């Protein structure tokens, strides 16, 4: 039999699929439950479940046929029951039910289930997900959504069966594998937080041929050794490694590696620095007096001293701390939307937003949104931007220097050396005087509780927030989507609560801004559509509510991964997620190999992609 | 989804 096997971080709150909008839930089920469409090797969306489907000539009614031969099973393996199309009527009636967290995906698109949501109606024969038969599943929806099958491989559109839910109750989906049904490439063979994610090839799945590991592994790294990966990869107990060039061990390794160091492409999942809009908890500070508290609350929500913030903010000195001077720009990633995210009339989205920054104020005259290097980093204009905003301050009693919490693992010791350096270039930029970063360590149980897993507004406990969005569809609103002020995904992360915009809320313009997706919402033609968003784009990047950090990728390993085996999706779950299709070799791949590899893939990508849009058609009713 | 994980887009 074949191994993968690596180390993973995030240990999941639950593995409610239907409930959850975290990628610590999602990243894991990926491996476990299957949906209608998946990707191949080159996100084209392919058959999953669904052996076929078709649209209506109005494209309001997807119609789904499910292979006939997809069962699902227990933990331990066993049959459970044959996949049906009512798993898929139960998958969002109960997503309904229990308000999940990722109900963006589906409220405002299928018809009626906004209105049984909100208990406008109760019952859910109203809403448009029907089981015609056994083998089909048709939705139908309020409008027309290109995007509506990439929405298909988001996890809140999986299936889930009914009598299994009802048998589980409140146990369903808890974080222990027997609380769950299979009906993906692999079983859940051992979940033990703090140590261990392992995953067993399904030899009942029905595309069981296509999964070329028999076994995954991943153990609980926590940050404190960050030298172990390259060590337990050359072991031979490791498939790959994240390599870290700052490391005193790094001279020679690449010694040991000079011909087996491998970069990755910079990927979809974008990360940026937020500011906590209407801070309750003050757990984990270093202010001693409510009178600083209030300052803080106040500069947040000034617009220049965010810019100011934003120019201040060194980019290059971040990504240097974890990928060395050399490599400190590969990472680099200057809008939520990646740049060439879609295109309009054949002009990158970032290249559109750019052209749009002027208009916003001259501070952004010439701004590039390319990946790969900092546009913001601006030491005079950031003191100009302070200056503006504590005369602004300073008239509503704001007392300065302005103390800004960013928490931090304690055993992250590459993400300590990351916060630093913010701290080192804000405070040398706009003076320990005006603005001090204080960094507070926290426990594992503390980083969580504060951040990631708080479960309310109230309950996040910093100033800054350093966290970001995988996409869930092929839609610039996937991105732009997260702050608006009635449902984003991302309203808690700046202590904002989804429903009526607050003072808060206003007093940034977060209500203007949900205006403008609603209607930019309403264009069914591309070109205009994305035009609108980039509109959009452009005024989040002027009010600094986001400071854009990092992408995924971009990053050195080494490997015994097969180049390119894997699925790829630009969007949704199930392609780098998924150890599906992945294979392992006996060699260290070379870069020599892996380049020749990357551009067979990358000319081959684009006449697959090509040729998937040809077949769309076909699949008009 | 939300992706955190550890600092910026850590291990």
């Amino acid at each position: 039999s074949k191994t993968y096997n690596y180390v993973y971080s995030s240990d999941p709150s639950s593995l409610n699929y239907l409930a959850e909008n975290r990628a610590a839930t999602s990243d894991i089920v990926a491996n476990l439950v299957d949906g209608l469409l998946e990707n191949d090797q080159y996100g084209n969306i392919i058959p999953s479940l669904a052996e076929d489907w078709t649209v209506s000539q109005d494209g309001l009614t997807y119609t789904y046929k499910l292979r006939k031969d997809a069962k699902w099973f227990t933990s331990e393996g066993e049959e459970y029951a044959p996949v049906t199309a009512q798993d898929f009527v139960t998958g969002l009636q109960y997503a309904a039910d229990k308000k999940s967290e990722a109900l963006y995906l589906v409220q405002d698109s299928v018809a009626g289930l906004d209105d049984y949501i909100t208990g406008k109606t109760s019952d859910f024969s109203t809403v448009g997900v029907k089981a015609l038969d056994d083998q089909t599943v048709q939705y139908t929806l309020v409008k027309p959504e290109l995007y509506w099958n990439s929405k298909t491989l988001a996890t809140i559109l999986f299936p889930v069966n009914a009598d299994f839910l009802k048998s589980k109750g409140d146990d369903f989906g808890k974080a222990d594998p027997s609380s769950i049904l299979y009906n993906g490439p692999f079983l859940m063979k051992a979940l033990v937080s703090k140590s261990a994610i392992e995953y067993k090839k399904n030899p009942n799945y029905w595309d069981a041929k296509n999964v070329f590991v028999d076994d995954v592994k991943l153990t609980y790294y926590d940050g404190s050794d960050q030298e172990s990966l390259e060590r337990n990869f050359t072991a031979g107990a490791y498939t790959t490694a994240r390599l870290f060039p700052n490391s005193s061990s790094y001279e020679g390794i690449k010694e040991k590696y000079k011909n087996n160091i491998i970069y990755s492409m910079q990927n979809s999942t974008s990360y940026f620095f937020n500011f906590n809009l209407d801070r309750k908890s003050y757990n984990y500070t270093s202010k001693t007096s409510d009178i600083e508290k209030k300052s803080t609350q106040e500069a947040v929500l000034n617009k220049n001293f965010r810019q100011a913030i934003n120019f201040a903010f060194d980019r290059t000195s971040y990504g240097a701390q974890s990928e060395g001077k050399e490599g400190a720009t590969k990472i680099l990633r200057n809008l939520v939307v990646p740049p060439n995210f879609v295109s309009i009339k054949g002009k990158d989205f970032g290249e559109v937003v750019a052209s749009k920054m002027v208009n916003y104020g001259k501070e952004w005259q010439g701004i590039n949104f390319a990946d790969g290097q900092d546009p913001y980093y601006n030491p005079e204009k950031a003191k100009a931007k302070f200056a503006e905003a504590k005369k602004e301050l300073e008239a509503k009693g704001v007392q300065f220097p302005i103390h800004l919490d960013k928490t931090v693992e304690v055993t992250d010791k590459v993400g300590i050396q990351g916060v630093s350096s913010i701290k080192q270039s804000i405070e040398s930029v706009l003076g320990s005087d005006n603005v001090v970063i204080d960094i507070q360590q926290l426990t594992s149980d503390e980083f969580d509780s504060s951040g990631y897993f708080a479960q309310t507004a109230a309950q996040k406990d910093y100033d800054l927030y350093h966290g970001g969005w995988g996409p869930d569809y092929q839609d610039p609103s996937t991105y732009l989507d997260i702050f608006n002020t009635n449902s984003g995904g991302f309203l808690q992360n700046l202590g904002l609560e989804p429903g009526e915009a607050n003072d808060k809320a206003k007093a940034v313009g977060l209500d203007v801004y949900t205006q403008m997706l609603e209607e930019a919402n309403k264009e069914q033609d591309p070109a205009k559509r994305y035009e609108k968003y980039a509109d959009i784009q452009a005024w989040l990047i002027d009010s600094s509510l986001v400071l854009p950090s990092v992408s995924r990728g971009g990053t050195p390993s080494l490997r015994r991964t097969v180049p390119f085996a894997a699925a790829y999706g630009l969007t949704g779950t199930k392609g780098v997620e998924s150890y599906k299709y992945l294979k392992v070799q006996d060699k260290i791949v070379t870069t020599d190999e892996y380049a020749k590899a990357r551009e067979k893939w990358l000319k081959e990508k684009e006449e697959s992609n090509k040729k998937a849009q040809e077949e769309l058609a076909k699949h008009v009713k | 989804p939300i992706v955190g994980g550890h600092e910026g887009a850590g291990v």
